[PDB]
């Protein structure tokens, strides 16, 4: 009857207006996350450079760049959205860390999950895995102050060998606006990759050995910078969609009451002709 | 139950609970799509989508159309259909692979194509 | 402007000559599928090469099939016209 269908009019007319609001907040997001992804860059490069200089002089044998002699346990990092509305994004980083989970058991390991962000922290609560550890309430805006206690405690987690023979992360690289993937990288053991052809204080093995959690620290933190990039543009694609979701709604609804005004009318100009032509 | 069997009626009731649940869920999946959903839900409607289309078959009138021969099921084999799908032992496949079938083995036939 | 989902022949390709009906028969249900993977590819985040390449050939072939007003095709050239299209020499 028409009184739903202006109902679901009135509804979806303030649904239009929240989505595409959201759509706009998201587009300056976007900026503002690109932004500090590009003001972090200079300091990896340059943390890069050193590692590699000081990697050159150093005998290459700390724990991180070593392959444990049986590995049975390996720990896997998911990054994830707090909020909702976010579209495919969640999706996308659990489908993978299910994939990695089912490369894992097919080498022989089982994995241990730490997990960053409510939403990934929801969905290995509805499947029956544990959850090693997890941290909340940053992943739209992180700081390095959140990196380093992830990289501490993966760190000291792979260190220990309860303890992992390996270290991986789940998260989203920002490509484009247009475009972005889930993607999964060991972090630890570290490949070593030799190329074509100082002083050190106190000495190249000793801070190489301080280093290397420091590198793991910026390393983490970088690919949280991507996944906070990428978290916003997949909000503005899935509110962008739901706009013009909404917009189609709108007009189908408008369509059904103006043909439903339009019977009524007609309904009840032949119930009063049918009973003046009676008379 | 007393005229079908209860191996019948259970899974009867079990394929309309799901796709009622999914009926109503139909005003929230045409604005936001699935990925808003609770996992309760989202499980759910994901052997919704599977349940709707394997309802689907290829008949033999529509072959002078489509070119496809027709497919007869036997109904003990239909009661097993819908039985693994509702407790979810095909939930894995995709959603293309369910149209137009027949039979489980045609199922496992065109699912291996795929 | 053809909508090539609701449009339907219940004569079908009882009436289409064997050229035709050979050439042609499969590019209604991959115009179809093309149309719901546009509809998805619209917000697809990451694609594959696969759907790229099954992509492309649909918007090649919704290209193909368009035509000025007042320039019918003989069914000797519309079969030729198809065959373009259907055998991939648009790629």
């Amino acid at each position: 009857t028409l009184r739903e269908l202006r109902g679901r009019i009135r509804s979806a007319g303030s649904i239009k207006k929240i989505t595409k609001a959201q759509e706009l907040i998201a587009t300056s997001r976007i900026a503002k996350a690109q932004a500090r992804v590009e003001a972090a860059r200079p300091y990896a490069a340059e943390i890069t450079n050193m590692l590699t200089e000081l990697a050159g002089a150093s005998a290459l044998d700390h724990p991180l760049l070593v392959e444990r002699k049986q590995p049975k346990r390996a720990g896997v990092l998911v990054v994830s959205s707090d909020r909702g509305l976010c579209g495919a994004y969640n999706a996308n980083v659990l489908r993978r860390a299910e994939e990695l989970f089912s490369l894992l058991r097919d080498e022989g390991k089982d994995p241990v999950l730490y997990v960053v962000g409510r939403k990934a922290l929801g969905y290995f609560s509805f499947r029956q895995r544990t959850v090693v550890e997890s941290w909340t309430g940053f992943s739209e805006r992180p700081t390095y102050e959140n990196a380093r206690e992830i990289a501490d405690t993966l760190v000291n987690a792979f260190m220990a060998g309860l303890g992992v023979d390996e270290l991986h992360i789940v998260f989203t690289e920002f490509r484009s606006m247009l475009s972005q993937t889930a993607v999964a990288r060991r972090a630890a053991p570290m490949e070593v990759e030799y190329v074509g052809e100082y002083s050190f204080e106190p000495d190249p093995e000793t801070l190489f050995d301080a280093l290397l959690p420091r590198y793991i620290a910026t390393r983490v933190y970088a690919a949280l910078l991507e996944a906070a990039a990428s978290e916003s543009a997949s909000r503005r694609r899935a509110m962008k969609s739901a706009t013009d979701n909404a917009d189609d709604l709108i007009k189908a609804l408008t369509l059904a009451a103006n043909r439903e005004r339009q019977a009524q009318i007609t309904q009840e100009i032949s119930e009063i002709v049918g009973g003046a032509n009676a008379l | 139950p007393a005229i079908v069997g209860d191996e019948h009626y259970r899974v009867a009731q079990e394929v309309i609970r799901i796709l009622q649940r999914y009926k109503d869920l139909q005003d929230i999946i045409a604005i936001l799509g699935i990925d808003e959903l609770s996992e309760e839900d989202k499980q759910l409607v994901n052997r919704a989508r599977r349940i709707e289309r394997f309802l689907s078959q290829n008949m033999m009138a529509a072959e002078q159309f489509t070119g496809q021969p027709g497919s007869t099921v036997p109904l003990k084999e239909t009661i097993e259909a819908f039985d693994k799908l509702t407790k979810g032992e095909f939930d894995h496949l995709p959603e293309q692979a369910f149209f137009l079938i027949g039979g489980l083995d045609d199922l496992a036939k065109k699912a291996e194509s795929l | 402007a053809i909508n090539v989902g609701v449009s339907v022949s219940r004569v079908g390709g009882a009436a289409q000559i064997k050229a035709m009906k050979e050439v042609a028969g499969s590019l209604r249900l991959d115009l179809s599928q093309y149309r719901e993977l546009e509809a998805f590819a619209a917000f697809a985040s990451d694609l594959d090469a696969a759907s790229k390449a099954q992509l492309d050939r649909g918007a090649r072939l919704v290209e193909l099939l368009k035509q000025p007003q007042y320039s019918p095709l003989a069914v000797e050239e519309q079969v030729v016209a198809i065959f373009l299209g259907t055998q991939g020499h648009l790629d």
